[PDB]
């Protein structure tokens, strides 16, 4: 859902040339809970 | 191992309905030159009648998400549910579009919906959603999965009208279920395929299969 | 009456604004559609008869 | 009469200050073609004055 | 338990339990019931 | 005082986890555990058949 999310994002922002600041903040927000995700998965599969 | 519809496919689209307490299946067609507007063609009888596929097959050019397409209109895939796709006939090399003009004076709302000659346009694009509700979005269309097809330009469903005693098909805001029905996927290269025109030589291509030329005697037969 | 006046209150409200019909904004051109599909304006001068 | 409370409570919602909410009127507008009962017995489609 | 998709199948007809599929004016109520059936073809989600 | 002559026959020895084994109350679910398979409820018309 986060990714599908991200991709709508990104193609909001694709034909505009810099993204604006509050854009900033929501795409690192998204990838600081994606690291958050994925630093999970690779945990539980971790031992293996 | 489950079919996935996949970009570049061929489909058909069939729908079901229930005449004299008798199922009928029905497959989307149209000639495209001379009559743009779509029609259904019945599949069901099939042995005792053969039906008229080669209009009827469609091609999956493209499936995008909602902001792509708006991205794409201000300038092989795994379908998904939520997406966007474009439909080629396969013989007229047309755009399965929902037109603006109506024909059926029962639902006035209701558009005809027939091929376009160009994909510019949101007319020709249609979004799939799941027919069922442990189907949700953003899944792998399956062939086999009921389908509701939905105007990006219309914001109306792809339906069938009962209404008038002849089976008419128009985008309207009821919604019709619909089956998108594999008939080739890849093909490796020579190795004939079924559904293509082609000749038949009797020798090293010396003489062909053939019938009578026009106004013969013998009808053609 | 009320009821009817007021969907069409309602709709004519939704419907975009001039300035964006310029733009050409293609979400504004298809709610107008669908609002004048909805709706004809042969109607709404017959009720204003 | 409810339908008549409920319309001018949406209409009070997507209409501001003289100028249309699009984010709000959009939403509405598909809301009710998904649900065309709340347009009425007439503008039904199939079978409606 | 939970994991298999089993189809009900009556032995001697070999007919298919599924459901019978809305009425009219049981879509117009909405309520939750679907009288079951045993059908030749059925649908996918027969599925139990 | 009197004797009988019975026979003792298994029905179950030892189950594995999950693992459906007859004989046992359970519940069908249509799909993801939304709706199940069921009768109606007491003192309905249809007598519960």
């Amino acid at each position: 859902r986060l990714q599908e999310s991200i991709s709508d994002f990104y193609w909001y922002y694709s034909g505009k040339d810099v993204i604006e600041e509050q854009g900033k903040r929501n795409f690192s927000k998204a990838m600081s809970v994606a690291k958050q995700v994925f630093n999970s998965l690779t945990e539980y599969i971790q031992g293996p | 191992e489950v079919q996935f519809l996949r970009t570049d496919d061929e489909v058909v689209l069939q729908c079901s309905a229930t005449v004299l307490k008798e199922q009928l299946k029905l497959c989307l067609a149209a000639e495209g030159f001379g009559n743009r507007l779509c029609f259904l063609e019945p599949t069901s009888n099939a042995q005792n009648v053969p039906p008229d596929l080669a209009i009827c097959c469609f091609t999956l050019e493209q499936s995008l998400s909602v902001r792509a397409l708006q991205e794409m209109l201000a300038n092989h895939r795994t379908l998904l549910y939520g997406h966007a796709i474009l439909l080629r006939h396969a013989h007229s090399r047309m755009y399965l579009s929902c037109l603006t003009t109506s024909r059926s004076m029962t639902d006035k709302l209701a558009f005809d919906v027939g091929l376009q000659e160009d994909a510019t346009g949101e007319a020709c694009w249609w979004t799939m959603h799941p027919a069922s509700k442990q189907r949700s979005e953003g899944e792998k269309v399956r062939v086999g999965d009921d389908l509701i097809l939905v105007s990006v330009s219309s914001e109306r469903y792809l339906h069938l009208s009962t209404a008038s005693g002849e089976l008419q098909v128009d985008a309207s805001f009821m919604q019709t279920l619909w089956n998108m029905n594999p008939i080739c996927s890849c093909c490796e290269e020579g190795y004939v395929t079924g559904g293509h025109v082609l000749r038949l030589f009797h020798g090293h291509m010396d003489e062909c299969l053939t019938i009578s030329a026009a106004d013969s005697d013998d009808q053609r037969r | 009456m009320s009821f009817y006046a007021a969907l069409i209150d309602l709709l004519g409200r939704c419907a975009p604004e001039m300035h964006l019909i310029q733009a050409g904004k293609g979400e504004a051109l298809r709610i107008r559609a669908i609002l004048r599909s909805l709706v004809p304006l042969d109607d709404l001068v017959g009720i204003i008869s | 009469c409810g339908g008549e409370r409920y319309l001018d409570f949406l209409r009070f919602a997507v209409f501001v200050n003289g100028e249309s909410v699009e984010e709000n009127a959009n939403v509405v507008v598909r809301l009710l073609i998904r649900k065309p009962e709340c347009f009425g017995p007439a503008l039904r489609g199939e079978g409606g004055s | 338990y939970g994991e298999s998709l089993c189809f009900v199948q009556h032995v001697a007809s070999g007919l298919w339990l599924t459901y019978a599929a809305p009425d009219p004016k049981a879509l117009r109520l909405g309520v939750l019931k679907k009288k079951a059936i045993l059908h030749q073809e059925g649908h996918m989600d027969d599925a139990l």
